[PDB]
């Protein structure tokens, strides 16, 4: 009804650690099927790439690498 | 024998730890001060906890309880 949806759903993280990360994101490592359905459902991108600092591999240093794209994750 | 030597090396760390100046040893703490949850009594649970990375591709959906939700 603010007719806003497009930009809060495809909205992401902006610090470089999680830089990326999109509600899509974490809908998918919730295991949350209903969720997927709904956000792609109301235009959420299913290209955007989590490439922050957590999402890389680095030695010692936590993270999960996953290849940064939500059909990847 | 690889626990001998295991015991041997845990006396070897505690002397050498023990037989340094107090402003080492306070500076060398084990693990971080972490605010781990709420006491009872309501109030910050402040305690001295060391951090472990595990890694399971079985049981992910253990997701009940979980402290700082951003990783």
């Amino acid at each position: 009804q603010t007719d806003s949806l497009k930009e809060l759903v495809n909205a992401s993280y902006t610090d470089s650690y999680y830089k990326g990360q999109t509600a899509l994101h974490i809908a998918i490592e919730r295991r949350n099927m209903a969720l997927v359905t709904l956000l792609v459902e109301n235009g959420a991108d299913v290209q955007a790439a989590a490439h922050g600092d957590f999402f890389k591999k680095t030695k010692g240093r936590p993270g999960f690498y996953f290849g940064e794209l939500p059909l990847s994750l | 024998s690889k626990n001998i030597w295991k015991l041997q090396r845990a006396i070897t760390i505690l002397d050498t730890e023990k037989s340094f100046l107090k402003c080492m040893r306070k500076a060398f703490r084990s693990g971080k001060l972490l605010q781990v949850g709420y006491t009872p009594d309501g109030k910050d649970d402040y305690r001295w906890c060391f951090r472990v990375d595990e890694v399971n591709w079985t049981t992910w959906n253990t997701n009940v309880g979980i402290i700082n939700e951003d990783p």
